[PDB]
Formats: C-alpha cells, structure tokens, sequence
C-alpha cells in the first residue's frame, strides 16, 4: 500500500505525498506482474493432463509395491506419505507488518487440488506407461511395460523376466531408504528453505528502514507537525519522504531479479516433467546419473520433488577380445 | 490525544506491565503502541484501524454493466457494520447493501451468488475461486474444474493397440525480438 | 483449417501482441514524468528563475534535475530486465530451428503434442511462428496378451513386437499399429527353459 507506508495515518502528509506525481502506480502495475507471474509457473508444470485418470484399487502390479507413494485414504487429505515428510520439514508474531500495509495474498490453486494433478500423472504412468501423453490411453501390464524400457537401455528383454522376483525385491528396498534418509540430513531442503527465508526476511529489513532518521529531526510524523511551523516543517519532511521512497524502490528491483531467476527454473522443471515423467530421455544425467528407466512426482510447498529410478551394472570381469 | 501524542486508531485494555516509570511502549518499527492515561493509570494497547484492497469483477463493457467488488483480507462481518454515511473512504457505498455477499479465503465478494456447479476459470479470484457471466444473465462464482474425470481398466493380462491414426498440425508462437531505442 | 484458425479469433497472437505493448507503455510514462514538480515552486524550467534570485535557485532546480534523471534511471533498469527475458526465449526458438526443422527430435513434447514428424517455420513481426506435424494413434480394441511362448520346452520372446491373440490364435504385431502375423522362428528367438 502506498500512502500509508510513507504517510502513516496522516491528512497533511499525504497531499504533500501527492506533488511527486505517479511514482507508486508503477509499485502497482509492477508487482501485479509478478503475481500473476506466479500463478502461471505453477499451472506450466502440473497442468499437463487434461484427464484425471484414477488408480484401480487392486495393487498388485506383479510384485512391485507402489502403495509408499500412493495416497492415503485414510488421511484427511488425499496425501502420501513420502507428501507429508515435506510438509513438516518446512517452515513458513510476525505477522503484525499487515498493520503498515504488506498485504500477502494466496495462490490460485491451493494445494488440496495441487496433489490432485501429482495423482493423476502417478496413476496414468502406472496403468498405461507413456502413450498417456501421447493421445488416448492404452492399458499395459505392468510386469510386461519394464520390458520395453529395458530395450530402451540396450539389454535383450528376456533379462527381465528371469530376474523378475530379485529385481522387485532390490526396488522396493531401494524406496523404503529414501523416506528416512530424507529425514536424515538436515540440509536436503535447503533449495526450498531459503526461498522462504529471503521472501520474509527481505520484508523484515523494509519495515525496520522506516525507523531510522534520514537526517531529519524524529521519526515519527505527527510530532514534526505538533511543533515546528508549517512554512519550513516541508523542509525536515522533504528529507523524509525521498529517504522512504528511495528505500522502497531498492525492495521491488531485488523482487524483479528473482522472479526473473524463478521463472529460468520453472521452465526447466517443465522440461523435467515433460520428459523423464511422460517418456524415456536418452540424454545423460539430465535425469539422474546412470541408465534412466522412470521418474515419478511429488508435491512439495513452493516446489516439486522428483524420483528417478535407474539401472546401474554391478561388479564385472575382464575378458580377451578380437 | 495523550500529551500531545497524536494519532488515530481503536483503544483496548492490555495486561502488560509497566514499571513505575515506564510510560511508552515501542515496537520493532519503532513507534507508539502502548500508553499509559495520565489520569487513571491504566495500561491500553493501541492498534490501527481496519482497512484493505478493493478490486471489481467485471466482464467486457460490451458485455453488460453489472460489477462485484471485492475486499481483500477482511473478516466480512466489518464492513457491513459500517453502513452509515461518510465512514468510508469509497463513495459507491450502495453495494454495501448489495447482493447477497459471500465469504472466501482471500476476503469476501458482494454481488454473487455461490453456484455448486464447476466449469473452467474465467475470473481467477483466489483458493480455487473463478467468477463467470453464465445464463436471464447473470454474475456467479463457482469452483475448481480440473478437467472430466476418466479412468483406465487395468488388467494383468490385457494390452491397447490402436487399429488406425491421424495426422494434426499445431501452431506455436515465440517473441525473438523487441524495438530498437535510443535517448 | 490453419487458414480460419488464426483468423478466427483475436487472442490467438497475444504473445506477440503484448510485446510492443509493454514497450510503448513504458514510454508513455517516462515522456509524462517530466510534468511532475517534485515539490519544487514549478515543473517547467525556465519560469523558476523570473521567480526568484539567484541564491536559493540552487536546490529549486537540484529536485528538478535529480528527479528527471532518477526517473530515467528507473525505465533503464526495466529494459535490462526485459532484454534478460528475450534472450532466454531468442535462445530457445534457435533450438527449436535446430532440432524441429533441420530433423526429426525424439525429445518428447518438445516439437509438438504427440509424436514428431517434421515442422516448418513461418516469419512474423517480432517473432516466429512454426507449425508442428504430429502423429497421433486414433481408435483402439482390447486384446489379450502373454509375455513369453513355450514350444519346444523352450521359451520364445517377440524379436520386435509383442505376442497377441483374439481368443482363437496367437499372433505378434507391431506397437504401434495393428498388423498381425504368424508365429515365427525368424520372428522370434529362443532362450532358456520355458519353466
Ligand atoms: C481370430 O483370428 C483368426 C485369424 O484370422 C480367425 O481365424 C480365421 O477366420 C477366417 C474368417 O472366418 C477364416 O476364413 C474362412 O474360414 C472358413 C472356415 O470354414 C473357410 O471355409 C473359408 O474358406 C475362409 O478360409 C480362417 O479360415 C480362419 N483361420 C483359422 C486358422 O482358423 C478367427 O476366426 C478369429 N477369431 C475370432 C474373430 O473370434
Ligand atoms: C508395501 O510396503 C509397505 C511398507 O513396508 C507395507 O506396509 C507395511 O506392512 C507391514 C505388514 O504387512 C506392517 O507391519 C508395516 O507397518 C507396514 N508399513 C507401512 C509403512 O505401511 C505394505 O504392506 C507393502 N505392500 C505390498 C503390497 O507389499
Ligand atoms: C481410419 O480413419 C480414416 C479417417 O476417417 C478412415 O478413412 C475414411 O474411410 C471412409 C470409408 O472409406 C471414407 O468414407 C472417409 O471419407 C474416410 N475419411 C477420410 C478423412 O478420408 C479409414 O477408413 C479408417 N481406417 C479403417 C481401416 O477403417
Ligand atoms: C474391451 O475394451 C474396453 C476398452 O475399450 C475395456 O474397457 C471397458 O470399456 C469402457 C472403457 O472406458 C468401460 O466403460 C468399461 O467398463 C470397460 N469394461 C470393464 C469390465 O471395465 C473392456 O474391459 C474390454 N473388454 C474385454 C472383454 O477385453
Ligand atoms: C459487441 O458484441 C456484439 C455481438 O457479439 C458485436 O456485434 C459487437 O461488434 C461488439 N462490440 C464490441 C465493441 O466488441
Ligand atoms: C471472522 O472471524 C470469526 C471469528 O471466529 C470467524 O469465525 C469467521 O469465519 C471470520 N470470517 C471469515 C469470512 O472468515
Ligand atoms: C448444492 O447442493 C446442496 C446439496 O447437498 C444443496 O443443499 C445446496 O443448496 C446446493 N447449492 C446451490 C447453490 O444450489
Ligand atoms: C491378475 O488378476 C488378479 C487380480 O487381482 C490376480 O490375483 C491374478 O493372480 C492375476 N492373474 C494372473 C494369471 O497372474
């Protein structure tokens, strides 16, 4: 809000405020670009599906044990549980800045219907593996669909099925690891802790600037008028207004910078979804280290966690060769 | 006016507990909240007045003139309270008896009506809200929808293949440049 | 149907439409700014000096020659912000050229929805405009389907393929296409024990 935070409940501060002309407009067509910015990247990387596909309730799938990241029926909220670890890893008194006018306002999806979406895309890449993204849906037997992305690879599909029982058993000890190791480091979080932590610290230093002199007399507005005579109070006030100003348009060009550097992110999750979610990428690394098989979404506050799986050769033996 | 302290806001009685010679109370933004009344010694809180956002939900002027205002980050039952004359800084206070008001997350709106039905967002309001100009017309607001529900028969041993195809051509357009400028 | 496409609505080009938007809209309020006083006696120039000695003059016309510079400090920085955006996106429409046009890209949804054929670019004011060839499988029947087949005592896998059958005999086809076929050694390879 612009008047009350440099004219703090003021009637002969604020006519004042209005010779310097339309410089807070900008403040208002400027943010409004960054929040409407934000309601896009969201609806760029979990909008991708417009068929909310469901999970059968039968969850035998030939032996692999999906039901660590399916949601929970049980819970209130149609949330897994690798879902809620997240949650209650991160953070988000203090709240008596709405008195000098920084509003906060919500996102358009909420996010009751946002892991609504990472259902979806979890239950059309299980059922029907990647043709989903392609048109319409083609049901596939699981314990037959690794077959093909083990050709993908460059083994014989036959691999597969003669190690049907030992590679089951080697995935889902592989997944159980991942829920307390999570929990294990406290820095594994750290990309989304600090987002936090620099969209409410940077507000903290805004209102504590208000407090400081600026070379004026007080810093409060209503004693200047209650004692000095009106004809040079436009002195002391002056050296006042340009000091607020000038601290306020230092906080909304650090905002463009990230919101710049958020968005050069945004599209490359996109990328991430679109392609080690929805298929196989026979790039390197761009979706994990090793041979890439699947990837599977999850839901996180201010962001997304994803879960590759890939093939890995064990030991080896060295042969002569011609 | 407490000797000379200046101000507007609403008094209220606090359990705070001043020292002897303790007479203001500061914050972190370094200003009066806490006074003690020269006369009965009593320790009040002082807060601001209540305020917030307005924004209007209107469709094209082509379209009709109907509007609904909003008011952002306010318990609804505030401003109704307030319907007096010159209270307020808008002027338009006839829709402060207006149509039947409704409540959301992001504040509450006056001048339409919550329809149970669900169709895709028109209006973005906020916490899965869009308002629309639906059919005898009309200004409603409604919820979320993510698209028609479907599902997919699973089966151990069952398999898809499809016995035909067609061809689509699609667009897709992307800025390479803006206007040379000089000053 | 692309020919009525474009033309059949107007918000189809916003993207570009919006580009020069932003551009003559920032000017619009840089060229306005000069008429604000900054608080001083007057905006226009020359009329604070008839006005007054030649003394106090100074910080008179210091706020109207700071304010008209910190004001075109401000729409600098709003342009190296935006020149920031296009290159990422000038980038981009580079490698869609690449990889879109001058051949067939197996990334996917990246070329358009659906399997990729070939793209063809198109000139516009201020940008380009492709236009994506895909394929896409229509109408499906169910089947059924076994994972392996055992003759001899031995097992066989499709070579290429899948095995198929509609209830009466086995057959193997295509993924993508339905075409069956007989069962056959050149078609298939053996391994290992059927047990
Ligand atoms: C599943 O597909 C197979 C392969 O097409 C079907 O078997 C074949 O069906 C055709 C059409 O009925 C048969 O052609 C005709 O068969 C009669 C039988 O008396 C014959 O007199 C005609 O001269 C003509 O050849 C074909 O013989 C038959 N082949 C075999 C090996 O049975 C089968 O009917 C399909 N099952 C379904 C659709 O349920
Ligand atoms: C998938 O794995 C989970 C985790 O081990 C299994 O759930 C466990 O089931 C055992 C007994 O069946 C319980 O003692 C544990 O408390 C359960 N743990 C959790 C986290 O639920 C689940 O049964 C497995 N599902 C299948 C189909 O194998
Ligand atoms: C696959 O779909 C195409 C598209 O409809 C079918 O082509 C149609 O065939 C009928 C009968 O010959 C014609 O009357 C239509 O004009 C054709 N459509 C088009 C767009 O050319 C084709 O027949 C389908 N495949 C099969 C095997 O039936
Ligand atoms: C035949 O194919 C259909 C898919 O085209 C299978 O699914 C049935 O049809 C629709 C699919 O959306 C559903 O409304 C039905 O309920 C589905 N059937 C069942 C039992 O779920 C169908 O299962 C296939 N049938 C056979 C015998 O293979
Ligand atoms: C308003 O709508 C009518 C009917 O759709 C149309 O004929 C007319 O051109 C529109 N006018 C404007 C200014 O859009
Ligand atoms: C206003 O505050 C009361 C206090 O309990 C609460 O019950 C009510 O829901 C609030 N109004 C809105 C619109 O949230
Ligand atoms: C929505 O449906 C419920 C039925 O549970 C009904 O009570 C309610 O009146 C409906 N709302 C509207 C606006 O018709
Ligand atoms: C697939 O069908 C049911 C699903 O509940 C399962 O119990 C059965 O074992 C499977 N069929 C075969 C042949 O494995």
């Amino acid at each position: 809000d612009c008047t009350m935070y440099i004219c703090g409940d003021s009637t002969e501060c604020s006519n004042l405020l209005l010779q310097y002309g339309s410089f807070c407009t900008q403040l208002k067509r400027a943010l409004t670009g960054i929040a409407v910015e934000q309601d896009k990247n969201t609806q760029e990387v979990f909008a991708q599906v417009k068929q909310i596909y469901k999970t059968p309730p039968i969850k035998y799938f030939g032996g692999f044990n999906f039901s660590q990241i399916l949601p929970d029926p049980s819970k209130p909220s149609k949330r897994s549980f690798i879902e809620d670890l997240l949650f209650n890893k991160v953070t988000l008194l203090i709240c008596a800045q709405k008195f000098k006018g920084l509003t906060v306002l919500p996102p358009l999806l909420t996010d009751e219907m946002i892991a609504q979406y990472t259902s979806a895309l979890l239950a059309g890449t299980i059922t029907s593996g990647w043709t989903f993204g392609a048109g319409a849906a083609l049901q596939i037997p699981f314990a037959m669909q690794m077959a093909y992305r083990f050709n993908g690879i460059g083994v014989t599909q036959n691999v597969l099925y003669e190690n049907q029982k030992l590679i089951a058993n080697q995935f889902n000890s592989a997944i159980g690891k991942i829920q307390d190791s999570l929990s294990s480091t406290a820095s594994a979080l750290g990309k989304l802790q600090d987002v936090v932590n620099h969209n409410a610290q940077a507000l903290n230093t805004l209102v504590k600037q208000l407090s400081s002199k600026f070379g004026a007399i007080s810093s409060v507005l209503n004693d200047i008028f209650s004692r000095l005579d009106k004809v040079e109070a436009e002195v002391q006030i002056d050296r006042l207004i340009t000091g607020r100003l000038q601290s306020l348009q230092t906080y909304v060009t650090q905002q463009l910078i990230r919101a710049a550097e958020i968005r050069a992110s945004a599209n490359l999750a996109a990328t991430k979804m679109s392609e080690c979610v929805l298929g196989q990428s026979k790039r390197v690394d761009f979706c994990g280290k090793g041979y890439h098989l699947m990837s599977f979404p999850q839901s996180a506050p201010h962001g997304v966690v994803f879960l590759h799986v890939t093939y890995v050769p064990a030991q080896e033996k060295n042969f002569t060769t011609a | 006016n407490f000797n000379g302290l200046k101000g507007t806001g609403v008094l209220t009685e606090s359990n705070k507990k001043f020292l002897p010679f303790q007479q203001f109370g500061r914050d972190i933004a370094d200003t009066t909240d806490a006074v003690r009344d020269p006369q009965t010694l009593e320790i009040l809180d002082i807060t601001p007045c209540s305020f917030g956002g307005v924004s209007v939900i209107t469709p094209g002027t082509n379209t009709s003139n109907q509007v609904a205002v909003l008011y952002q980050g306010v318990n609804c039952t505030e401003v109704p309270v307030a319907i007096h004359a010159d209270q307020l800084t808008p002027t338009w206070r006839v829709y402060s008896t207006g149509s039947n008001v409704f409540q959301t997350r992001a504040g509450c709106l006056i001048g339409a009506e919550y329809v149970n039905n669900s169709y895709e967002c028109d209006i973005p309001i906020g916490a899965g809200i869009c308002a629309s100009y639906q059919t005898s017309q009309s200004i409603i607001a409604y919820t979320m929808s993510l698209g028609a529900e479907n599902s997919v028969a699973y089966s151990n041993n069952s398999i898809a293949i499809p016995t035909n195809f067609t061809i689509s051509v699609t667009t897709e357009i992307l800025p390479v440049s803006m206007t040379k400028t000089s000053v | 149907k692309i020919q009525d496409s474009l033309s059949s609505t107007a918000s189809a080009l916003g993207k570009l439409q919006d580009v020069v938007n932003h551009n003559a809209q920032a000017l619009n309020t840089l060229v306005k700014q000069l008429s604000s006083k900054f608080g001083a006696i007057s905006s226009v120039l020359n009329d604070i000096f008839s006005r007054l000695d030649k003394v106090e003059a100074e910080v008179q016309i210091d706020r109207l020659i700071t304010g008209r510079l910190q004001s075109l400090q401000t729409y600098v920085t709003q342009q190296l912000i935006r020149a920031a955006e296009i290159r990422a996106s000038a980038n981009l429409a580079a490698t869609k050229m690449s990889e879109c046009v001058l051949g067939q890209s197996k990334r996917v949804d990246f070329c358009g929805k659906g399997y990729h054929l070939m793209s063809f670019p198109q000139s516009a004011p201020h940008g380009v405009v492709f236009l994506h060839v895909t394929y896409v499988p229509a109408q499906e029947k169910n089947f059924t389907t076994a994972p392996a087949i055992c003759h001899d005592g031995k097992a066989h896998f499709p070579r290429e393929g899948v095995f198929v059958s509609n209830g009466t005999h086995w057959f193997v086809t295509q993924r993508n296409f339905y075409e069956p076929q007989i069962i056959t050694t050149d078609n298939t390879f053996v391994s290992g024990n059927c047990d």
